[PDB]
């Protein structure tokens, strides 16, 4: 029969009193016979409780924000020159033309 | 988005508008002969029909490379009618009915490029 | 050498290399705890590096 | 140093970095120990939305299984990169000195050998993801210039 | 500009990234050991890939 | 450990620190001054001629 | 340096500009 632990934690040896908390506590004190759950195998736990072979391996991984597609703008070709340059070119274009006339 | 077929539908709007002026000028040429030198109006008609048929040849060629075969089917029967003009090379009432359908066909298909292009650009 | 090849893709199946111990021997209750201590201390990772 | 990486406020990861005598992990611990912004989150979900809101500025360090589930079974705006730093392992337990350890251990090794645990993992982590696997075939980075750049 | 950016820096990517990807392209002939753990594992495999 | 490890910045980290530099009129104004100077000189010799 | 989708767009834009210029130089 499957039942969830009331504490909702895995628990370890408390620093004040030598009492195991969580699922490992109910196992040592005889409150449970099997604890099938994600439980990291450590030294302090195995020293008091029995463990089986690891049914799943893991490790400390890195999680970063997924870079989006970054769709460039419609006028992306106007990036190498600033907006001030493009306008100054047009005003210099008409200025040279009027002077040439 | 930005696809090769979306750009082909954009060049059609600029080119099909020029085909509209040709079929309109043809009706004006037919109306002038109906009211009534005569070789001038007919020779000018021969110079106008050649670009109208060659421009439509690009419409059947641009969409062929654009993989838009659902639009090619709307232009193949138009190109097949051009073959009858080149194979054979009263007539006033026949040419009048053979020109009013051109204005309606070149306009109804013109609105397709005005809408099928939007069905691809904003659909990114 | 000459490092002309490389590894690509993740591990498909994950099995472990365990330290053997005779059945009737009483060394399992010691080697298990010792291996767990060495794994928690980060010594196996440094030895592999 | 442009991206600040943090871990759980009180967890096994913080205790591991505090006792890691590795030059690769030592410099990371001294950086995370002194930092003006918050480099430690109490709830793993609060750190998750912090990564999604940082947009390439906060790299959360969590376990592999929780990272793969939060990437697949959630709206995938973040991804997992790189291999595992350390090596751990789950496992079902049994009271000290009980007759339910031998046959139980043999059943775990039998299930892991017959390819059952790999099937159950691929079903609950990939076959039931939130955003799914959109375009499973990874689109190679085209070196050529796209059309939208000169549109 | 793009041709100058090409010859400046090179970015060679691997033709494959995982085992589930090469099983669909089927363009690279991959081989395993004759008799061992890999052959026995690929023999009795329930997954489709 | 006490001088280089406990440092605020890193030499190996900020090696390149390259960023996309968008050009502006701050460094291009050198050719605009000559452009107007050429027009003023051309209008001057035109009036003298 | 240019994707195959751009090379197909340049040729048809070239012929398009050419036929547009020819049509403009015809009404006159
Ligand atoms: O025995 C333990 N089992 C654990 C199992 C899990 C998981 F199964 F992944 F949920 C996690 N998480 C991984 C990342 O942080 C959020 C939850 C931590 C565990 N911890 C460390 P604690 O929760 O700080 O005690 C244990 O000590
Ligand atoms: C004076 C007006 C200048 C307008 C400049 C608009 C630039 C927009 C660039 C991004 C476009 C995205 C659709
Ligand atoms: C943008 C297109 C405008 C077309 C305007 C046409 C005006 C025609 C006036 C003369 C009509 C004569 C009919 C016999
Ligand atoms: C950036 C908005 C203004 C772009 C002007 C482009 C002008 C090109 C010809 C000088
Ligand atoms: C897209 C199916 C039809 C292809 C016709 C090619 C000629
Ligand atoms: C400059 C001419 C480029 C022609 C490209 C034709 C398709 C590959
Ligand atoms: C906002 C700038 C508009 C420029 C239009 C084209 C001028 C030659």
């Amino acid at each position: 029969r499957l039942e969830i632990v009331s504490d909702g934690k895995y628990g370890a040896r408390d620093p004040d009193t030598k009492a195991w908390n969580g699922m490992v506590g109910e196992l040592v004190y005889g409150r449970a016979d099997v604890a099938v759950a994600p439980l990291t195998i450590t030294l302090v736990r195995e020293e008091v409780i029995d463990f089986s072979k690891p049914f799943m391996s893991l490790g400390i991984s890195i999680m970063i924000k997924k870079p989006q597609k970054s769709k460039p703008g419609v006028f992306s070709f106007l990036d190498p020159l600033a907006y001030e340059i493009w306008m100054c070119i047009v005003f210099a274009y008409i200025g040279v033309s009027v002077v040439l006339f | 988005a930005f696809t090769f077929a979306a750009f082909c539908y954009m060049l059609t709007l600029v080119l099909c508008a020029s085909l509209i002026f040709f079929v309109i000028w043809h009706i004006i040429a037919f109306d002038e002969l109906r009211t009534d030198n005569i070789e001038r109006i007919c020779c000018l008609l021969r110079k106008l029909v050649v670009p109208e048929y060659s421009i439509h040849g690009l419409f059947c060629l641009m969409f062929l490379c654009a993989a838009e075969w659902v639009t090619l089917g709307l232009n193949i029967p138009l190109l097949f009618y051009h073959l009858w003009r080149y194979f054979h090379r009263d007539i006033l009432n026949y040419c009048q009915k053979e020109s009013w359908c051109k204005l309606a066909f070149y306009l109804l298909s013109f609105f397709y490029y005005l809408y099928s292009m939007v069905y691809t650009l904003v659909s990114f | 050498k000459p490092c002309d090849t490389m590894k690509v893709g993740g591990n498909l199946d994950s099995k472990g290399y365990g330290i053997a111990t005779p059945k009737g021997s009483s060394l399992r209750n010691a080697v298990n705890l010792a291996v767990l201590k060495l794994n928690e201390q980060g010594l196996l990772d440094k030895l592999k590096n | 140093t442009e991206i600040a990486y943090g871990t759980l406020e009180a967890g096994s990861t913080k205790e591991f970095f505090r006792r890691s005598k590795i030059a690769v992990f030592e410099k990371m611990w001294t950086y995370m120990k002194s930092a003006e912004p918050s480099v430690f989150v109490r709830t793993t979900e609060e750190g998750m939305i912090r990564v999604r809101k940082s947009k390439g500025k906060y790299a959360y360090l969590l376990e592999s299984t929780m990272n793969e589930y939060i990437e697949q079974r959630k709206p995938c705006d973040t991804m997992k990169v790189g291999g595992n730093l350390d090596s751990k392992g789950y496992g079902i337990a049994t009271p000290k000195g009980s007759a339910l350890r031998g046959p139980v251990n043999l059943a775990v090794l039998k299930l892991s050998e017959q390819g059952v645990l790999d099937k159950l993992k691929s079903k609950w982590w990939y076959d039931k993801g939130e955003c799914g696997s959109k375009d499973s075939g990874s689109k190679d980075k085209t070196s050529a210039l796209s059309l939208s750049n000169v549109a | 500009a793009n041709l100058a950016a090409f010859l400046t820096v090179e970015r060679m990517v691997s033709p494959i990234e995982s085992a589930e990807d090469l099983s669909k392209q089927t363009e690279i002939a991959y081989g395993t050991l004759d008799s061992g753990s890999t052959k026995e594992f690929f023999r009795r495999s329930k997954i489709a890939v | 450990k006490w001088w280089y490890d406990k440092g605020e910045c890193g030499s190996g980290g900020g090696d390149s620190k390259e960023k996309t530099s968008a050009l502006s009129l701050s460094n291009v104004a050198g050719v605009f001054y000559i452009l107007v100077g050429g027009l003023g000189l051309a209008m001057l010799v035109a009036l003298i001629e | 340096p240019l994707a195959y989708e751009i090379w197909m767009c340049i040729v048809f834009a070239y012929i398009g500009v050419s036929v547009v210029l020819f049509l403009v130089s015809r009404f006159s």
